[PDB]
DNA sequence: GGGTATTCGCCGTAGCCCAACCATATGG
DNA sequence: CCATATGGTTGGGCTACGGCGAATACCC
């Protein structure tokens, strides 16, 4: 949404914003034909 | 390398050779009977180029 | 040809050390025990 | 060295140590018989091209030895200074170019000790110095003299 | 639900009204979708801003033009003497050797395919003049192209000067030619009452006819245009053409000019056409102070160029803050040309001192007293302009000084390009070889060349 | 974590999916790695 | 000043932007 | 009727820890 603060120029504009890889039905990731996998990370939680 | 050989023998630092080698300060090679503005000139003493 | 190998003389690795040392423009006094500078090339590439 | 010995007779142990270090240097130059005037460089060597092999890969690209393009930079520096001295230029350009030539020597000997490592433009890994050819694991000592591959060998399981 | 003649964003569609949310304010807007759904909902208060509604053809053609020689122009031992006596001046023996060499190629029936880097000296139209009087020696016409109207003017001037008492009909046709006289010249070269036609893009655009298209003088074709080269090829139905393109195409055809096009340049610049003191450098304003001090010591004139979109004027105001002494203008174009010639006569009157020009086209004169030149964006340029600047600074025997300002050293191809600019002293083929190196860097097939050349013979 | 997907068997793929880790950009290093990042706390019981 | 740890530091560990040129639009 | 302003066409060119150390103040 182009919303000019002083003008009020209202231009709605959808934009193409990249090609997002999709997790497959089993859950994998074909990347460049090849198959990736992501191992989930643990770390210390935030807080006090 | 630490120390610098020029800074070893001619008793200076990397900044001083930075000034004389890469042209930021003059160093006097002959005092020529001059004066370093009240204090006299003495060989191996740094000096800015405009003041030179 | 079916013989034993020859025996390598002054090392060519050590030669390329001498070459890069002179590329840093340094003297190496490679010598015998009696101070003969044995040019390992024996005059191959030395004037 | 006499007054350095006088400082050795002077009780200031700190200045004793400093004059002692400088005395070690000057004593080493004395027994060495070296001329300390040789520490200023004029006669730049030339590396033989088998030692700096710019041999070409299949796809046009090369075994780009970084010191060769550094040598090119130095040649342009030298000839720029030569033509600048050959015309009676104003001194500021002369001084700037002499300084830049000094930078060229400084980066060629070892890039990135004074200032940043000037890489190839369009790249950020540096130009592998002659010291880098010498020093380091991939440097001459550790790489080329301590670990290698071998012909007439085999490998299987037991 | 209505179309719109919308001024400032093209096609508009009034699709009703939109009462939309300014953050607290319900202003009214118009439902407007544009070209590619330009979904602007402008405030309705701006009511007046809205009203309610490939080359292989020419390759095989020029290959056949290679495969078909055509007519010869025999040497005509009165026609070239008739013009040749009229030149009261020495010619370069290199250029004279090239002159009678390409005249011998005119005597060949083959299509004359010559390039010569004859740039500045003892009349550089002179070879074209005597070749043209051979061409009209058989009455054939002389097409003459040009990069710009001013050079066309100057060359047709020199043709008129050469042909005062010689009936070789020259005529200029471009933008500045009056329209009745434009089609008069079009009809006349169409009638053969004109022998030499002169001008820029209009000649390629204006529908021309040739009684006998004998000569086609092209010159510095890189700025004339590569598609304009193809329009020349359209106007090249098997004719014989002259190329003084000293500054050539950037090796999209210039390496192909090696081999088939006759590379007949002249060398040996006049020792007395001496170089200018080149100083490639970074920028520093104190060196500028020194240089302009030298130029006011000689009382000369100053060249400094600005090519960036940034304000020529506030830059000039910064200069005047540094240098309140001189009097500087702004020769950014997009101006009425009265201002242009007024600046010309202001640097003739010379109380104006620093020519803040902005193009080598805007530096298209060599003022004699302009004996310094200051360039800061030569990285973002091209070499022909560079030594045209070099050829536009300094009168002879006045040792001018070229100052070139480049603090960024981060454009390695352009860096060594400026290096191989500033190494060159003067026109000792560094024109040629510097262009050679440049276009080697610029672009960087005989198999399909002679292959389809054979089937062109089969045609 | 952009790891090569392994498919030596279905169990290999499954265990590779169910693998979890403690390293990564923002994980830890092997240099200062002690035993607290190596031993098993009592709170891992029935948990890991 | 001679000597004391000290305390923390350093080193090591892929975008226009104009330049000619042309026709297109317009008020005295 | 001409002019000056519009814009269109290429042209051509480029963009956080550890060991030692080094000031760091400090005892008599």
């Amino acid at each position: 949404q182009l919303i000019h603060k002083d003008t009020g120029l209202i231009k709605e504009d959808e934009v193409f914003l990249g090609h997002i890889p999709l997790m497959t039905e089993d859950g994998s990731f074909i990347i460049n034909g090849a198959d990736r996998v992501i191992v989930s990370q643990i770390h210390r939680s935030p807080g006090v | 390398d630490v120390p610098s050989k020029i800074g070893t023998l001619l008793d200076l630092s990397a900044t001083e050779l930075e000034q004389v080698l890469y042209f930021s300060k003059y160093i006097v090679l002959d005092p020529k009977g001059a004066i370093l503005n009240g204090v006299p000139v003495e060989k191996r003493q740094l000096l800015t180029d405009e003041e030179y | 040809k079916g013989e034993d190998v020859p025996e390598p003389s002054v090392p060519e690795s050590f030669r390329v050390l001498v070459k890069e040392l002179q590329a840093l423009a340094l003297d190496v006094q490679t010598l015998d025990e009696k101070d003969n500078p044995v040019d390992i090339f024996e005059g191959l590439a030395s004037k | 060295e006499k007054e350095l010995l006088e400082e050795m007779k002077h009780p200031s142990r700190a200045r004793r140590a400093k004059a002692r270090k400088r005395l070690e240097v000057v004593r080493a130059f004395l027994d060495s018989g070296n001329r300390p005037e040789w520490m200023i460089l004029e006669a730049v060597p030339v590396l033989p091209p088998d030692l700096r092999p710019m041999v070409q890969v299949d796809g046009g690209r090369f075994a780009t030895s970084d010191l060769n393009d550094l040598y090119r930079r130095l040649i342009n520096r030298n000839n720029r200074l030569k033509k600048l001295l050959a015309q009676g230029a104003p001194e500021i350009i002369i001084r700037n170019e002499k300084r830049m030539l000094q930078e060229a020597v400084d980066a060629l000997l070892d890039n990135g000790r004074r200032g940043a490592p000037v890489t190839n433009p369009g790249s950020d890994r540096p130009l592998r110095s002659l010291t880098d050819i010498l020093s380091g694991k991939q440097g001459r000592f550790r790489q080329n003299l301590l670990g290698k591959r071998v012909d007439y060998s085999g490998r299987s399981v037991i | 639900g209505d179309y719109l003649i919308h001024p400032e964003h093209g096609v508009g569609q009034y699709l009703g009204l939109e009462t939309r949310e300014v953050l607290g304010v319900k202003r009214d807007y118009l439902v407007l979708r544009y070209k590619g759904e330009g979904k602007l909902y402008l405030p309705v208060e701006q009511l007046p801003l809205l009203k309610r509604h490939l080359a292989g053809r020419l390759l095989v053609l020029q290959a056949k033009r290679k495969a078909t020689p055509g007519r010869a122009f025999p040497p005509l031992p009165e026609w070239d003497p008739l013009v040749e006596k009229g030149f009261p001046y020495e010619l370069t023996p290199d250029q004279k050797r090239a002159l009678e060499e390409v005249l011998r190629d005119l005597e060949s029936p083959h299509p004359m395919d010559r390039l010569v880097s004859g740039d500045v000296g003892f009349g550089k139209t002179e070879v074209a003049l005597r070749a043209a009087h051979r061409v009209v020696g058989h009455g054939a016409q002389v097409a003459f192209l040009v990069p710009t109207t001013l050079l066309a003017e100057q060359h047709g001037k020199t043709f008129r000067e050469r042909f005062q008492g010689l009936p070789v009909r020259v005529a200029v046709l471009s933008r500045f030619t009056p329209p009745k006289e434009e089609e008069a010249i079009l009809k006349g070269l169409a009638e053969g009452t004109v022998d030499i036609v002169i001008g820029t893009h209009r000649l390629l655009q204006e529908d021309v006819r040739f009684r006998d298209l004998g000569l086609l003088i092209v010159d510095e074709e890189h700025r004339f245009g590569v598609a304009q080269k193809e329009r020349i090829r359209e106007l090249k139905a098997e004719v014989d053409t002259l190329y003084l393109s000293a500054t050539p195409i950037p090796r999209t055809l210039y390496s192909a000019l090696v081999g088939l096009k006759d590379l007949s340049s002249i060398q040996t610049p006049p020792p007395g056409r001496k170089p200018i003191k080149t100083f490639l450098a970074p920028f520093d304003p104190l060196l500028v102070r020194e240089a302009i001090l030298f130029e006011l010591e000689r009382g000369g004139k100053v060249f400094y160029v600005h090519d960036r979109v940034a304000s020529i004027e506030a830059r000039r105001r910064f200069l005047e803050s540094l240098v309140p002494e001189a009097r500087i203008g702004v020769v950014h174009g997009q101006m009425p040309e009265s201002l242009i010639e007024e600046t010309m006569l202001l640097f003739a009157e010379g109380a104006y001192d620093v020519l803040l020009a902005t193009t080598i086209i805007e530096a298209g004169l060599d003022v004699p007293e302009a004996n310094t030149i200051l360039i800061e964006r030569a990285d973002r340029l091209g070499l022909a302009t560079l030594y045209q600047l070099r050829g536009r600074v300094g009168r002879r025997e006045e040792e001018a000084y070229a100052y070139l300002f480049h603090p960024p050293r981060l454009t390695e191809a352009a860096e060594k390009r400026l290096a191989a600019i500033a190494d060159l002293s003067d026109l000792g083929s560094g024109h040629l070889l510097a262009e050679r190196d440049m276009e080697i860097r610029g672009v960087g097939s005989l198999e399909v060349y002679t292959e389809l050349l054979e089937e062109a013979i089969r045609k | 974590l952009s790891q090569f997907k392994d498919e030596t068997n279905p169990l290999s793929s499954l265990r590779h999916k169910r693998r979890i880790s403690a390293l990564g950009p923002g994980g830890l290093t092997r240099e200062r790695a002690g035993f607290d990042v190596r031993d098993v706390h009592r709170t891992h019981y029935g948990r890991i």
